[PDB]
C-alpha cells in the first residue's frame, strides 16, 4: 500500500499514455478511496506500509527528524546526484528526469525511497533505516522553506541563470546609460 | 625543485613498492588480506563505516560502498581519524553496488576474464568515469544505465559497463567480490585494470 | 626654474575659463547639495568598510 | 580668499617642477564623442572596482586544506568535516557584517568585466580599428581576454566547494594528464603529486591575488598609453579627415562624463549585488571525491569550452601499447581558436594586400566579407555556450537530453553557414538602402492624389534640386543618412513651461529664437571648416 | 490599406503562433492528441497532462 | 587645437526656465546625500545576525543584506545623474578640431 | 536649405553594379572556398556516424543533412559552369 | 579505434568460493 | 613568536583609552587568535609590495 | 619572492611533523612551520633561494 499511496495521492496514477516517463497530475480519489484501493492491493501479495500515527491517520508531523546536518550529508551522497543540490529538477538519459521535491509532504517523500516508483532506485528499511530516512526528509522539507540570504534566488541552479542575468540586466543597463551620455553618427 | 617523477615506487603492496597511478585502496598490502566493502552511514564521531551484508540491498538498489580493513574503525581515537579520512578522499576509492533483478539474468554478458566476478545476482563497478573522472553515479534502474552528470556519457550495465552515450570509449571496471564466512561482503582482489581517466602510457 | 610667461599664462587661463564658464560658481543650491550628497556618501562607505 | 590661496599653490609648484606646457597639453586633448567609444572603460571601470573587492577579501580568507570540523553559527552543516578555506568562506559571509555583499558585488564585478571586454571586442572587430598601425594594440587586448579568462577561472576555485572541486577535478586534472608526451609529468608538476594533493589552494591563491593580476595591470597600462599617444580613431562625417580629430577637449567636458560614467557603472554593481543571490556556498557541501550534483557549470566565459567537450565524439587511438584520450582534440581545439584570434590582423592584411595607415573607420554594412566572418563567429560561440547547458533546458523546456547532444553536433557544422549566408546578404541589402535616399530622398509618408487620380509620395530633397524638381544624385561619404522626417526637425517644442502650467509667451519665443540661432551657428562654423579644408 | 504598420504586425503573429503550435512534436511526450475538437473532460490536467497541449493552447 | 564652436547654454539672463533645471539638479544631489545618510545607519543599526530556522527575526535578518545593496546604490547613481544632467544643461557646448601628426 | 542635415565629403586612403560600396572594404570571397567547404562540411557529417551510439535516427538525420548540402553544392557548380550565373 | 583488451565472452563462469583469509601481514 | 607577542601584542594594548579596541581590532580577539598569519601574509606580499614599488 | 609562494601555507591550523627531519619527528606545529621546514628540507635548492631572500 506504499506504492499506492505513493502512485495515487501524487497524482501519477491512473497513466493516461505510454511515453518515456508518467507525469505527476492532480489526484483522481481523496483520503478514503486511497485507503480503500492500499488496502485492497496488500491484500494480494503484502509489501510495505505506509507509517500511520497514534490516531490511525497518516503521519506528517512525526516523519521529521531531529538531526538536519546527517540528513543533509545523507541526501548529498544518496540524493543530489539526480536530484539538485537543494531537491530542485535533473535531467536523465532519453526524456526522463527528476522532479522538484518542493510539493511532496513528509508521507510522500518517505514513501518515495521506500518503494522505488521508476528509474529512481529503491532504499530497503535495511539499506537506510527508518531513522536516517527521517533526517533525509526533515532536511528535503527544510531546504524548500528557507528563504533566500543575499536577494532574488534566480532560481537555484547557479551560473546559468546567473549568466542570464547580467547579459539581460547589467549590459543593456550599461549600454543604454553610455548611449544616453554619448551621441550618434 | 617542482619536477618530480610520477613513475617512482612509492606505494607498498603485497608485490613490492609500486607507482600511485597503479594502486588504489582495493589493492591488497599482504597475501590474503581481508578488504570489507564499507557504507557511510554516521556522523565523523560515529564510525563513519560499518560492515554490510548481501541481505541488505534489494533487487533494483544500489549503493555507495568504500574499501574498510579490521585495522582501521570507529575513529574514536586520533591514529584511526586520520586513516578514516584518507579512504573517504581517496580518488578511486568509491564503488557502486548495484543488485539485478532475477528476471533480468538471462541478459547478462561478461567481459571474458570477468566471467566469475559478481555473487549472483550483484554486481560491484567503479564510480569513478573512465572519461575525466567524475563521479557517474545516475543509475536507472529499469533501464539499467549508468549516467555521469559532467558531459552525459551512459554505460550499459547488464553488458560490461560499455558507453552506449557520450565521450567515452572505455569501459568501467569491474571489482570481483564474494562473502566472508560470518556472512559479510569481501572482495577477492583488486581490480585487472587501472581505474579513471587514462594517460599515455596506459594499456598493453 | 620657472617655465616661460607664455606657458603660464595660457595654462591659467585654461584652468580659469574652464572653472568660470561652468557657472558652478553662480549656482550656491547646487554646489551645495553636490558637497553634502558626497560627504554622506563617502562618510556611509567609510563605515561600511571599516565597521 | 581662494583667489590668494589656489594663486600661491600654483606658482610653487611651477617654479619646482615647471609642468606648465606639459600640463596645458593633456588638457587641450581632443576625444571624439561617440556612444560605441565608452564601451572599453566599463570593464576598466570594472577592474577598479574588482581591486577594491580584493583587498577586503584578503583580510579574512586562509587558503588551506587542513581538515577541521565546522562548530560555527550556521546550523545545517554542525558537525560536517571540511577544509580551512570552505570554513573561512563562510565565515566571511555569515560571521562578518556586510562579508556577503562585498563577495557579492566582487562576483558580479568578474561577470561584467568578462562582457565589458566581449563587447569591446566585438566594436573593434567590426569598425575596422584593428588595421595600421593599431595591431600591437589588438595583440596586447587578445592576451588581456585569454588572462581574464583565466584569473575568473582561479578565483571561484578557491572556496573549494562541491561544484568548483567538480569543475577542477574534470577540467584541470582530467584534461591535463592526455596530452601526449607530457601527460603524466606536468600533471605532477603542477599538483605536486596525484590529484588532491595539499598545496594546490596555496598556489591557486598566490597565482590568482599576486601574479595574474600584475600582469592585467602591466598590460592594462599599456593599452591605454598606447591609446593615449596614437590619437583615437573618428568615424566618417561632416568635417572628419584622415588627418584630425574632432569631437571636446578634455577640460571640462570629458572629465566629467568619465567620472559620471564612473560612478553610475559603480552604482549600479552595487545596486545589484544586494538585490541578486551569486554563488551560495552553503546549500552546497565541502568537496568530496564521492559526491557529485546535477548542474556542474563553469562561468559563462567558461562555458564555450565546456560545451566543445559534450559535443566532440569519442574518438581515440591506441599505438604500441599507448593511448590518446578524446580530451586531447579540444586541447589542440582550443588553442586553435587563441592562435586564430590573435594573428587576425595579419591574415586580413595578407589576403586583401591592403596596408595604408587607416584613421577613419568603416560601417559593418561597408565590408560584407568580414561581417559575414563575425557573424558566423558569434553563431559558433553561442552554440558553445547554450550547449555547455543542454541539462538545464532538457529539464525546464520539454526536450530529450540525448536529443540536444545531436542538435548541438550537427548544429556546429550548419548554423555557421547559415548566419554567414544571411549576413552577407544583410549587409549588401542595407547598401542598397543608402542609394534609394541618395537618389530620390527621405519618403515624407505623404500621398498625393493628383487632379488625374495619380498617387505619388512627397520626397524631401537632401541638397540641390533640378528644374524639373527631381533631385541631383549625391555621392556616398560613408557616413550615415536620414530616413525619418521627425529627426531632421518636422516638429516643435510643445510650449515652454513645466509639465502642468505654461510661462509667458515673450519667454519662450526667446528662447526658441536663441536655440534657433545657435544651431545656425553650429552649423555654419561646420560647413565652412569643412569648405576650407578641401581647397 | 488603412494601417499599414499594424497589417504587417498580423502577419508575423501568424507566423510565430503557427510556429509555437507545431513545435510540440520536439517533445519527447509529442504534440495535441485530443482532436482539433478539444472536447472536455479529457484537455484538464487529468487527462492529458502533457507540454505539447499547452503550446497548442498559447 | 582649434574650437570652432563654443556658446552659453542660457543667453536670456533671467527667465523661468533656467530656476527649474537648476532645481531639478538639486533633487537629484539631494536623494544621494539621502540615500548615503541612510546607508549609514541602517549599517549600524539592523539585526543583521543569522537566524537559524522557523523563527521569529528571520524575516528581518534576510533583509539586511538586500538594504546594503539598496542603499549603497541609490545613492551614488543618483550623484552620477545629477552630475551628467549639470553637463548636459549648464556646461557649455563646444566643437574642437585637432591635427594628427602621425 | 532650410534643412538641418549637412552633406559629407570623405577621402580616405566584383564590382559596384553587385556590391554598391565595392571600394570602401573587402567585399569578395572566392568562389571554391566555399565549394570546397561544402563537400568537406558533408564529410564531416557523414564521418561523425562511428561512434558509441546505439540509434539510428540521428544516422538518417546526418544522411539527410548530407544530401542537402551536396545537392547545394552540386546545383551550384553545375549552374556556374553551364553559364547560367556569374 | 577500438579499445584492444575489451572484449565479450562466452564463458558460463563459476560461483566465488568463501573468503577465509591469511590471518597476520606475512 | 616572542618578537611578535612583545613588540604588537603588549605595546598595543597600553596606548591609552583606545587601545584594547584597536588589538582586538587587528588580532579579530585575545593574541594567539587564528587570523594573524594569514593577514600578515597577505599585507606582506600584496599591499606593502605594491605601495613600496609606486612610491619607487 | 615569487618562488616562495609557490610553496608556502600561511595557516595556524596544529598538525603533526612526520617529515624527513628527525629532530623535530612527533612534534605538534603550525601548517606555516611545517611548510617552511619543507621548503628548506625537501625543495631542491630551496635553502639557498630563502637565504638569498633574507640576505637581499
Ligand atoms: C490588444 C491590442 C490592442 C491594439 C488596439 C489597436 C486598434 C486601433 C488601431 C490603431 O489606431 O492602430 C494604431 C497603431 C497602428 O500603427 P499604424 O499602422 O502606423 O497606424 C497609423 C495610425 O493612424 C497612427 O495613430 P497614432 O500614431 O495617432 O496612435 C493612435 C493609437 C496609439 O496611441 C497611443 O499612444 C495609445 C497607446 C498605445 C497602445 C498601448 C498598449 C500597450 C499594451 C501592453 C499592455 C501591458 C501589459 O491609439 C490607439 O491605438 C488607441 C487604442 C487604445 C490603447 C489601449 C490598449 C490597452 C491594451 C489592453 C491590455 C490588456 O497601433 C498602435 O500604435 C498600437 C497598437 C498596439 C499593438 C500591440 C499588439 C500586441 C499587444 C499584446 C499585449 C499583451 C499583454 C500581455
Ligand atoms: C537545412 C539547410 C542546410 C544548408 C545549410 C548550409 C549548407 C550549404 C552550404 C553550401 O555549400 O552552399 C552551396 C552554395 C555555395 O554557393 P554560394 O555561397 O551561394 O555562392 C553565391 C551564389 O553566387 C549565389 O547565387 P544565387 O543564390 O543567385 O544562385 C541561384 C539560385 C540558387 O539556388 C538555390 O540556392 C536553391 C534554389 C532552388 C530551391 C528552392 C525552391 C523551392 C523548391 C522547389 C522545387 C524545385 C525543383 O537562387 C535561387 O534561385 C533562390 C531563389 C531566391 C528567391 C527567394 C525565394 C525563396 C522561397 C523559398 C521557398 C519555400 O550556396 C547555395 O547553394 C546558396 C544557399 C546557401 C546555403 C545556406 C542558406 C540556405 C537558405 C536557408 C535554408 C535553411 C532553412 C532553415
Ligand atoms: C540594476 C538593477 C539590478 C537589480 C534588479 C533585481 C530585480 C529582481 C527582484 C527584486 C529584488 C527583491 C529583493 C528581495 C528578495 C526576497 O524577499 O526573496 C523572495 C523569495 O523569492 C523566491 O520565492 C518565491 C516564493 O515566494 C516562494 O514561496 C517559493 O518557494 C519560491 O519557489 C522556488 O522554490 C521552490 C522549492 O520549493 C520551487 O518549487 C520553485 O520552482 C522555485 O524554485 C518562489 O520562487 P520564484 O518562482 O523565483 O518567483 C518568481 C518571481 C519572478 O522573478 C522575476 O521577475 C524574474 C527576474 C529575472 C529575469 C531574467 C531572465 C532572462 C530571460 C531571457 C529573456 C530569455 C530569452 C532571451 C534569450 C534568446 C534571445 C533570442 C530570442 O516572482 C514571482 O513570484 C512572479 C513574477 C513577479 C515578479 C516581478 C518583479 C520584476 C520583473 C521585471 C519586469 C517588470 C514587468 C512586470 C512583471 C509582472 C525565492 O527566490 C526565495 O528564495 C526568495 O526568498
Ligand atoms: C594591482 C596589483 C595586485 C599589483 C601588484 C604589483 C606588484 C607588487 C608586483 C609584483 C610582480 C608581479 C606580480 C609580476 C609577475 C611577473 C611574472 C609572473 C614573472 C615571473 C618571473 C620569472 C618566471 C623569473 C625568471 C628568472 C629570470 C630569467 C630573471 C631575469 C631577471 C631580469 C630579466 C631582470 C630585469 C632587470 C630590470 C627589469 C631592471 C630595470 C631597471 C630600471 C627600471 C631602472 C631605471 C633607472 C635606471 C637604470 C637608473 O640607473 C636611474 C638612475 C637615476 C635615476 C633614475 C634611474 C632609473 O629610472
Ligand atoms: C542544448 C541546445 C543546443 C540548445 C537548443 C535546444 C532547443 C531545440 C531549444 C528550444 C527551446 C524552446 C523554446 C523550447 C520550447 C519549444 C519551442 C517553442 C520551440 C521553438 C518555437 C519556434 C521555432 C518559434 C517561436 C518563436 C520564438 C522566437 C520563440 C521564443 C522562445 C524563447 C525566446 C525562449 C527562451 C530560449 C532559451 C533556450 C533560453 C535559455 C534561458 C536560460 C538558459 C536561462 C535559465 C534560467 C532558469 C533555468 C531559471 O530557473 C531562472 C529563474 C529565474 C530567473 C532566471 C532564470 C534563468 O535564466
Ligand atoms: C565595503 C563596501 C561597503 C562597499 C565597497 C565600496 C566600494 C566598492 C567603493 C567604490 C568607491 C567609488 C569607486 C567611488 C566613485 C566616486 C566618483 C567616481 C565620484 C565622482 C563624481 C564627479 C563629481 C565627477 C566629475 C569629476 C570632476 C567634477 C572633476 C573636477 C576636477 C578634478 C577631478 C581634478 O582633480 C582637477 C585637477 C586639476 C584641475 C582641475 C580639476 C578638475 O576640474
Ligand atoms: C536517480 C535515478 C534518482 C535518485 C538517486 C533519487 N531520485 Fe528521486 N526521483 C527520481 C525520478 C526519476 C523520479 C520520478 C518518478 C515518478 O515520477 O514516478 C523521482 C521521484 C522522487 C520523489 C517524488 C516526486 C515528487 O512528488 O516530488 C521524491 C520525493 C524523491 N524522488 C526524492 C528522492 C530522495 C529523497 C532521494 C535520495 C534519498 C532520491 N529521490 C533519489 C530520480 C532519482
Ligand atoms: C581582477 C580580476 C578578478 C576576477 C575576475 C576575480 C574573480 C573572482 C571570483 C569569481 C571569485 C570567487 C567568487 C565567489 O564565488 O565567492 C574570487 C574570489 C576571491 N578573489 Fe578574486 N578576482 C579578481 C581579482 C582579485 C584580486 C586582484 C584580488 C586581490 C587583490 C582578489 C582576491 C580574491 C579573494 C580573497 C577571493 C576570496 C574568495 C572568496 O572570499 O569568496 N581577486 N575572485
Ligand atoms: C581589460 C581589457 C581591456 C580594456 C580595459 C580595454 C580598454 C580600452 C579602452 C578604454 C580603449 C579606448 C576607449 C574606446 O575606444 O573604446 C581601448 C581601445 C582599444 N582597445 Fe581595448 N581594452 C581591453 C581589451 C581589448 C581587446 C580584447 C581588444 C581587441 C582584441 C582591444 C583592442 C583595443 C583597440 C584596438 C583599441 C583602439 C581603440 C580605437 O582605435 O578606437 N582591447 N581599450
Ligand atoms: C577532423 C577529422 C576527423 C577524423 C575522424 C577520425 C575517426 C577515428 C575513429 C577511431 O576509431
Ligand atoms: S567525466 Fe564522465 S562523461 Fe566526462
Amino acid at each position: 500500500e506504499a506504492a499506492v499511496y505513493f502512485q495515487v495521492s501524487t497524482g501519477r496514477m491512473p497513466a493516461m499514455r505510454g511515453e518515456a516517463q508518467a507525469p505527476s497530475k492532480p489526484p483522481h480519489f481523496d483520503e478514503s478511496q486511497i485507503d480503500a484501493l492500499g488496502a485492497y492491493v496488500q491484500a494480494n501479495g503484502g509489501g510495505p506500509t505506509v507509517p500511520r500515527d497514534d490516531h490511525g491517520a497518516v503521519a506528517q508531523e512525526s516523519l521529521i527528524g531531529g538531526d538536519v546536518a546527517r540528513g543533509g550529508d545523507l541526501f548529498r551522497l544518496n540524493c543530489a546526484s539526480c536530484h539538485n543540490f537543494t531537491g530542485k529538477g535533473g535531467a536523465l538519459s532519453s526524456g526522463k528526469y527528476a522532479p522538484d521535491l518542493g510539493d511532496a509532504n513528509p508521507a510522500q517523500i518517505y514513501t518515495a525511497m521506500l518503494t522505488g516508483p521508476q528509474n529512481m532506485p529503491k532504499f530497503s528499511d535495511r539499506q537506510l533505516t527508518p531513522d536516517e530516512k527521517r533526517d533525509i526528509v526533515a532536511y528535503v522539507r527544510e531546504s524548500a522553506e528557507t528563504p533566500s540570504y543575499g536577494g532574488y534566488g534566480l532560481g537555484g541552479f547557479g551560473p546559468a541563470p546567473e549568466g542570464m542575468a547580467m547579459w539581460i540586466i547589467g549590459m543593456v543597463a550599461a549600454i543604454g546609460v553610455a548611449m544616453w551620455i554619448g551621441s550618434r553618427a | 625543485g617542482l619536477i618530480k617523477n610520477p613513475w617512482k615506487p612509492v606505494v607498498p603492496t603485497a608485490e613490492g613498492k609500486k607507482a600511485v597511478l597503479w594502486t588504489s585502496g582495493w589493492t591488497p598490502r599482504f597475501k590474503g588480506e581481508t578488504i570489507y566493502l564499507a557504507r557511510a552511514t554516521g556522523r565523523p564521531g560515529e564510525s563513519p563505516f560499518v560492515k554490510m551484508r548481501p541481505e541488505d540491498i534489494d533487487a533494483g538498489g544500489m549503493e555507495t560502498v568504500f574499501p574498510w580493513r579490521e585495522s582501521d574503525g570507529d575513529g574514536t581515537t586520533v591514529e584511526s581519524e586520520h586513516k578514516l579520512t584518507e579512504i573517504a578522499m581517496g580518488v578511486r576509492n568509491p564503488v557502486m553496488l548495484i543488485r539485478i533483478k532475477p528476471a533480468d539474468m538471462h541478459r547478462v554478458i561478461k567481459r571474458k576474464g570477468q566471467e566469475s566476478f559478481n555473487f549472483g545476482e550483484l554486481f560491484a563497478y567503479t564510480k569513478v568515469c573512465s572519461h575525466l573522472g567524475c563521479p557517474s553515479s545516475l543509475y536507472e534502474q529499469q533501464t539499467y544505465r549508468i549516467l555521469c552528470p559532467c558531459h552525459q556519457s551512459q554505460f550499459d550495465a547488464l553488458e560490461f559497463a560499455k558507453p552506449i552515450f557520450g565521450p567515452a570509449a572505455r569501459a568501467l571496471a569491474q571489482l570481483p567480490i564474494t562473502i566472508d564466512e560470518d556472512g559479510y561482503l569481501v572482495a577477492n582482489g583488486d581490480f585487472v585494470e587501472p581505474v579513471g581517466p587514462a594517460f599515455w602510457e596506459r594499456k598493453s | 626654474g620657472r617655465s616661460p610667461e607664455v606657458h603660464r599664462k595660457t595654462v591659467a587661463a585654461n584652468l580659469t575659463d574652464a572653472l568660470e564658464g561652468s557657472t558652478l560658481k553662480r549656482r550656491k543650491v547646487i554646489g551645495l547639495s553636490l558637497g553634502i550628497g558626497l560627504g554622506a556618501f563617502g562618510a556611509g562607505t567609510l563605515v561600511a568598510f571599516i565597521g | 580668499d581662494f583667489a590668494k590661496l589656489a594663486a600661491a599653490q600654483g606658482d610653487a609648484i611651477d617654479s619646482r617642477y615647471h609642468p606648465s606646457a606639459a600640463v596645458r597639453r593633456q588638457l587641450n586633448k581632443v576625444f571624439p564623442t561617440h556612444w560605441s567609444f565608452l564601451l572599453g572603460e566599463i570593464a576598466l571601470y570594472s577592474f577598479i572596482i574588482l581591486l577594491l573587492t580584493g583587498v577586503w577579501l584578503t583580510l579574512f580568507f586562509d587558503p588551506s586544506m587542513a581538515h577541521v570540523t565546522y562548530d560555527g553559527v550556521y546550523q545545517p552543516l554542525r558537525g560536517v568535516q571540511m577544509s580551512r578555506a570552505y570554513e573561512t568562506a563562510l565565515d566571511i559571509s555569515f560571521e562578518v557584517r556586510g562579508g556577503l555583499f562585498v563577495r557579492q558585488v566582487h562576483h558580479w564585478a568578474a561577470l561584467m568585466f568578462a562582457a565589458s571586454i566581449m563587447v569591446h571586442l566585438a566594436r573593434i572587430f567590426f569598425t575596422g580599428a584593428f588595421r595600421r598601425p593599431r595591431e600591437a594594440n589588438w595583440v596586447i587586448g587578445s592576451l588581456l581576454l585569454i588572462l581574464a579568462m583565466f584569473e575568473g577561472f582561479f578565483g571561484y576555485s578557491l572556496p573549494d566547494d562541491l561544484l568548483s572541486g567538480t569543475g577542477i577535478r574534470a577540467a584541470l586534472s582530467g584534461i591535463t594528464m592526455g596530452i601526449p608526451v607530457i601527460g603524466t609529468w606536468m600533471h605532477w608538476a603542477l599538483f605536486g603529486g596525484d590529484f588532491p594533493g595539499e598545496i594546490l589552494i596555496p598556489r591557486l591563491y598566490a597565482l590568482h591575488i599576486l601574479l595574474i593580476p600584475g600582469i592585467i595591470l602591466a598590460l592594462i597600462g599599456a593599452h591605454l598609453a598606447l591609446v593615449w599617444f596614437q590619437k583615437h580613431t573618428q568615424f566618417p562625417g561632416p568635417g572628419r579627415t584622415e588627418t584630425n580629430v574632432v569631437g571636446v577637449r578634455v577640460m571640462p567636458v570629458f572629465a566629467v562624463k568619465s567620472g559620471a560614467f564612473f560612478a553610475m557603472i559603480t552604482g549600479v554593481l552595487g545596486l545589484m549585488g544586494g538585490l541578486l543571490t551569486i554563488n551560495p556556498i552553503w546549500n552546497l557541501g565541502p568537496y568530496k571525491p564521492s559526491q557529485v550534483s546535477a548542474g556542474s557549470q563553469p562561468d559563462f566565459y567558461m562555458m564555450w569550452t565546456d560545451g566543445l567537450i559534450r559535443l566532440w565524439p569519442a574518438w581515440e587511438f591506441y599505438p604500441f601499447g599507448h593511448t590518446i584520450p578524446q580530451g586531447v582534440w579540444v586541447a589542440v581545439g582550443m588553442g586553435l581558436v587563441f592562435a586564430l584570434l590573435i594573428a587576425y590582423p595579419f591574415i586580413e592584411k595578407k589576403v586583401t594586400g591592403d596596408d595604408a595607415h587607416h584613421n577613419l573607420l568603416q560601417r559593418p554594412r561597408d565590408v560584407p566579407v568580414r561581417t559575414a566572418i563575425g557573424s558566423m563567429a558569434i553563431a559558433l560561440y553561442l552554440l558553445l555556450t547554450f550547449a555547455c547547458m543542454n541539462d538545464i533546458i532538457a529539464l525546464k523546456f520539454h526536450i530529450s537530453l540525448n536529443a540536444t547532444t545531436w542538435i548541438g553536433r550537427i548544429g556546429m557544422v550548419v548554423l555557421p553557414a547559415i548566419v554567414y549566408f544571411v549576413a552577407y546578404r544583410w549587409a549588401i541589402s542595407l547598401q542598397r538602402s543608402d542609394r534609394e535616399v541618395l537618389e530620390h530622398g527621405v519618403e515624407t509618408g505623404i500621398i498625393k492624389r493628383l487632379p488625374h487620380g495619380a498617387y505619388v509620395e512627397l520626397h524631401q530633397p537632401l541638397g540641390p534640386v533640378d528644374e524639373h524638381g527631381h533631385p541631383i544624385p549625391l555621392e556616398y561619404a560613408g557616413a550615415p543618412l536620414p530616413k525619418r522626417m521627425n529627426k531632421l526637425g518636422s516638429g516643435g517644442a510643445p510650449g515652454t513651461g513645466s509639465f502642468l502650467f505654461p510661462d509667458p509667451a515673450v519667454e519662450h519665443e526667446a528662447l526658441t529664437e536663441a536655440a534657433h540661432a545657435s544651431e545656425h551657428k553650429s552649423l555654419t562654423a561646420l560647413k565652412e571648416h569643412q569648405d576650407r579644408i578641401h581647397g | 490599406v488603412a494601417f499599414p504598420r499594424l497589417n504587417a504586425l498580423s502577419f508575423w503573429l501568424f507566423l510565430f503562433g503557427a510556429l509555437i503550435a507545431i513545435a510540440g512534436f520536439i517533445t519527447p511526450g509529442g504534440a495535441a492528441d485530443f482532436g482539433w475538437t478539444a472536447y472536455s473532460p479529457l484537455t484538464d490536467a487529468i487527462h492529458s497532462p502533457g507540454a505539447g497541449g499547452d503550446l497548442w493552447i498559447m | 587645437v582649434e574650437t570652432i564652436f563654443k556658446e552659453p547654454r542660457w543667453p536670456v539672463p533671467g527667465t523661468k526656465a533656467e530656476k527649474r533645471t537648476e532645481r531639478l539638479v538639486a533633487y537629484w544631489l539631494m536623494l544621494g546625500g539621502l540615500s548615503g545618510l541612510a546607508l549609514l545607519l541602517v549599517f549600524l543599526f539592523w539585526p543583521w545576525e543569522y537566524q537559524p530556522f522557523g523563527s521569529e527575526g528571520e524575516f528581518l535578518y534576510s533583509l539586511a543584506t538586500p538594504l546594503y545593496g539598496l542603499t549603497f546604490g541609490l545613492s551614488i547613481l543618483s550623484i552620477g545623474i545629477g552630475a551628467v544632467l549639470f553637463q548636459k544643461k549648464f556646461i557649455p557646448e563646444e566643437i574642437s578640431v585637432q591635427d594628427r601628426h602621425d | 536649405m532650410s534643412s538641418t542635415q549637412d552633406r559629407s565629403q570623405l577621402d580616405p586612403e566584383v564590382d559596384v553594379e553587385d556590391v554598391p560600396s565595392a571600394e570602401w572594404g573587402w567585399s569578395h570571397m572566392p568562389i571554391g572556398v566555399m565549394h570546397i567547404g561544402g563537400l568537406l562540411s558533408a564529410a564531416f557529417l557523414l564521418v561523425m556516424m562511428r561512434g558509441n551510439h546505439v540509434g539510428h535516427v540521428e544516422d538518417w538525420f546526418l544522411i539527410g543533412f548530407a544530401a542537402v548540402i551536396v545537392a547545394l553544392v552540386g546545383r551550384n557548380w553545375w549552374l556556374r559552369r553551364r553559364g547560367w550565373i556569374r | 579505434c577500438s579499445p584492444p583488451g575489451e572484449t565479450a565472452s562466452s564463458e558460463p563462469g563459476t560461483t566465488p568460493a568463501i573468503w577465509t583469509g591469511s590471518p597476520s601481514p606475512a
